[PDB]
């Protein structure tokens, strides 16, 4: 039941933040400063202000499937 | 003008060279607990040419990214600011750490400190006075400071300062400091002169705050309850004693300086710090943590009075741990650790205009 919770390779902020509004957009910018600080994902953003890429850290997480 | 980017290059946690912007006209930095959001607002002190004593090092090559445990990162580390000005080419200010000592730049011309500061003070920047800079933990200091250290601000940014050492000379020639002071009607010219000189330099500055200082209050409480005070101890003479400053706080009872909340108390400390802008304009303010003891509805009234002027007066860049006030800036710059010898510091940026504030 657990196990079928795959993923995928990469995470789009700006794709995450679709339709939402200025403070959720903000919260899922900030948790992405928070999950890379825990080392649970890598960070990407090709120049200021373009997507930011979210990919898996080398310290596991739990909880993905929320935060995502 | 405004501040468009800073470059920064191994400066503290910054390894590497690294763009911090461009800002919008209201930008605020986040970012979880040991990041790095200090070092950027020591990075922005240190361009615009604050001590290093004041960085938080004991030698400014400590100031290199892994210097602190003999691991440094390079010889070189600087920070530059890039400013803007409609009609004119961008502008470079950088400050850069060479062989242990600070080589000043404008434009990748290197120019001597003093030069370094002359240029900032036409723009309003104000190295001295950083009436454009509030740190952490300090913004209720400005409202409740004692009234002389309010008197020595003035005597700074008016440049009546300047004139303090003729004008202590001639007072004790004029006799001050017998027992029966006598002077002549010359030695007493002298010193009416010189006390005349003193007086208009600091009331062409002091004036204009104070009669620009309660509007400026009244917009951030956003009511005409509210009133805000300054005057001299010392009516004839202001530069000798304290300015006083009292507020009456919106569908509130006058209450005495000390006994203001720590909220009440950051809205009267920004009042005074936008009403010295009134007078000598800065083009950017760096706000550190100023929302820390402001609650929802100060945190709105505060972010509106920004908003609808940082389009036109001034551009703010606040560092805050409060969305309630971040998430009413146009763009967020995120700071982030990256695991290292040290702790490594790199930033995001998020525009947040492209989503409705709403439901
Ligand atoms: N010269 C330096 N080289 C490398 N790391 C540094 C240097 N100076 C400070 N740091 C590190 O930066 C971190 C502190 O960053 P700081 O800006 O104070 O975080 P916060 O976001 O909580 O304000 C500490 O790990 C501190 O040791
Ligand atoms: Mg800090």
């Amino acid at each position: 039941r657990a196990l079928a919770k795959t993923g995928a390779e990469s995470i789009s902020l700006l794709e995450l933040c679709r339709n939402t509004n200025r403070k959720q957009a903000a919260a899922k910018f900030y948790s992405f400063l928070v999950l890379k600080k825990q080392q649970a994902i890598e960070l990407t953003q090709e120049e200021p202000y373009s997507d930011i890429i979210a990919t898996p850290g080398p310290r596991f997480h739990g909880s993905l499937e929320v935060l995502f | 003008g405004f501040l468009k980017l800073i470059e920064i290059e191994n400066f503290k946690s910054y390894k590497g060279r690294q763009i911090i912007g461009p800002f919008q006209r209201f930008t605020a930095i986040i970012g979880p607990n040991g990041s790095g959001k200090s070092n950027l607002m020591d990075a922005i002190s240190f361009v615009l040419g604050e001590k290093t004593s004041n960085l938080r090092v004991k030698t400014l090559r400590d100031l290199i990214h892994g210097a602190p445990v003999g691991k440094p990162a390079a010889n070189r580390a600087f920070v530059s600011m890039v400013y803007s000005e409609e009609g004119a080419e961008d502008r470079t200010f950088a400050r850069v750490i060479v062989g242990g000592s600070s080589e000043y730049k404008i434009n990748n011309k290197v120019v001597q400190l003093h030069e370094y500061s002359e240029e900032l003070e036409k723009l309003g920047i104000l190295i001295k006075a950083r009436n454009f800079l509030v740190f952490q933990g300090a913004v209720e200091s400005i409202a409740m400071k004692n009234p002389k250290e309010r008197t020595a601000l003035f005597e700074e940014i008016s440049r009546s300062g300047e004139l303090a050492q003729e004008y202590d000379k001639r007072k004790k020639e004029m006799g001050s400091g017998s027992l029966v002071p006598r002077g002549s009607g010359s030695a007493k010219q002298a010193f009416e002169q010189i006390k005349k000189e003193r007086f208009d330099r600091f009331n062409a500055c002091f004036e204009s705050v104070a009669t620009n200082i309660d509007e400026i209050y009244k917009a951030l409480s956003r009511n005409s309850s509210a009133q805000a005070f300054l005057g001299p101890e010392n009516p004839e003479e202001p530069y000798l004693d304290g300015i006083n400053y009292n507020c009456v706080a919106p569908g509130k009872r006058f209450r005495p300086m000390d006994n203001l909340s720590g909220g009440e108390k950051t809205v009267a400390a920004l009042a005074l710090l936008f009403a010295i802008h009134s007078y000598k304009p800065a083009p950017f303010f760096v706000l550190d943590q100023i929302d820390a003891a402001l609650d929802n509805t100060n945190i709105g009234k505060v972010a509106n009075y920004i908003k609808e002027q940082s389009t036109c007066n001034f551009q703010a860049i606040v560092i805050s741990l409060k969305e309630e006030f971040y998430t009413k800036a146009e763009s967020l710059i995120g700071v982030y650790p990256e695991q290292g010898d040290c702790v490594i510091s790199k930033v995001l940026t998020f525009d947040l205009t492209k989503y409705p504030d709403a439901n």
